[PDB]
């Protein structure tokens, strides 16, 4: 007779997971590049300026 | 011209002028003093200096002793304008040049104490600061709000006293 051994649930366990969870993540691609165009651009903006003041403090020494 | 490298060493001359030439006294103020006024000296001076040069310019090569008597009266000139810039605006003058000993003696960094010093002698000594060669269209830049370019730290005294003009109604 069986007496004492490990056994199973009576209904059994519940189903773990054993398919890829590689969910895509992020943006669309073409919404980073947006992005990285208006960050580079307003850094263009403020380096651009500041080099033309730079300039007129060359002027004025 | 060029700059002295490879082991020079500094001599210097017991002697005096001689007779034929008058004296003149020198200019004894320092870098911040003489940055500070230079566009005053340069609108009081306009036609003496430009006469110097232009003396330069005409007698090729002589040069120094030809061009010995206008010399005199561009230095003459400038302590004129240094000794009526220390009596009638002593505090602030000495307040924009000690910003300026400070920060590498850019004028981009001492503003509020150029403003301050600007006003005086304007109403007082009547001489304006201008930049030439500048067309309308074009704004000066130590006219301007909110410049791109500001100093590190103010300094507290031009602070303290723009503020305290502020409030009198001065500026
Ligand atoms: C220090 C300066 C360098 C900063 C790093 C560079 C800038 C960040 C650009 C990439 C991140 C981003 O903004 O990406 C934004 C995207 C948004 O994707 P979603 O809409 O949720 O996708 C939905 C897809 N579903 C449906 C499957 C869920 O991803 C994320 O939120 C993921 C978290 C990003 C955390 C940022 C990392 C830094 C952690 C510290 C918090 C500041
Ligand atoms: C200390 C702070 C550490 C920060 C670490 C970085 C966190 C990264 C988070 C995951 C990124 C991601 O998920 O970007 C996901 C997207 C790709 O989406 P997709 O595969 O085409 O799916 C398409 C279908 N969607 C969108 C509906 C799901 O990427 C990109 O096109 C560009 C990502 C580049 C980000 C580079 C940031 C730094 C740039 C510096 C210049
Ligand atoms: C080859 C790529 C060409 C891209 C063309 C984009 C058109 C943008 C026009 C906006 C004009 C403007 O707003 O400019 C204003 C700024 C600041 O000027 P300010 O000092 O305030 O003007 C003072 C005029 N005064 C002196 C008369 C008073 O000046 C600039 O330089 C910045 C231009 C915006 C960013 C340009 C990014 C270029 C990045 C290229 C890297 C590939």
């Amino acid at each position: 007779p069986s007496v004492g051994q490990d056994l199973p649930p009576v209904g059994g366990y519940e189903p773990v997971q054993w398919r890829r969870n590689l969910p895509a993540r992020g943006f669309r691609p073409l919404v980073y590049l947006a992005a990285l165009c208006g960050i580079c651009g307003y850094g263009f903006y403020r380096a651009l300026g500041g080099i033309q003041e730079r300039r007129e403090l060359k002027r004025e020494k | 011209p060029r700059e002295a490298a490879a082991h020079w060493v500094p001599f210097e001359d017991k002697a005096n002028m001689p007779d034929n030439v008058p004296d003149v006294v020198e200019v004894g103020a320092t870098s911040a003093p003489l940055l500070s006024a230079s566009y005053f000296i340069g609108a009081k001076c306009k036609p003496y200096n430009d006469d110097f040069m232009l003396c330069r310019e005409e007698s090729q090569g002589s040069g120094a002793i030809d061009c010995l008597k206008e010399g005199r009266r561009v230095t003459r000139c400038a302590v004129s304008v240094i000794e009526d810039i220390n009596k009638s605006c002593l505090d602030e003058f000495r307040l924009h040049w000690q910003c300026l000993e400070q920060n590498n003696h850019q004028l981009s960094g001492c503003r509020k104490a150029e403003a301050l010093l600007n006003k005086c002698v304007f109403t007082k000594l009547n001489l304006e600061k201008k930049i030439p060669g500048l067309r309308p269209d074009e704004e000066p830049v130590f006219l301007k709000k909110d410049p791109w370019i500001k100093p590190a730290v103010d300094d507290f005294k031009s602070v303290r006293a723009y503020a305290e003009a502020k409030k009198n109604g001065t500026l």
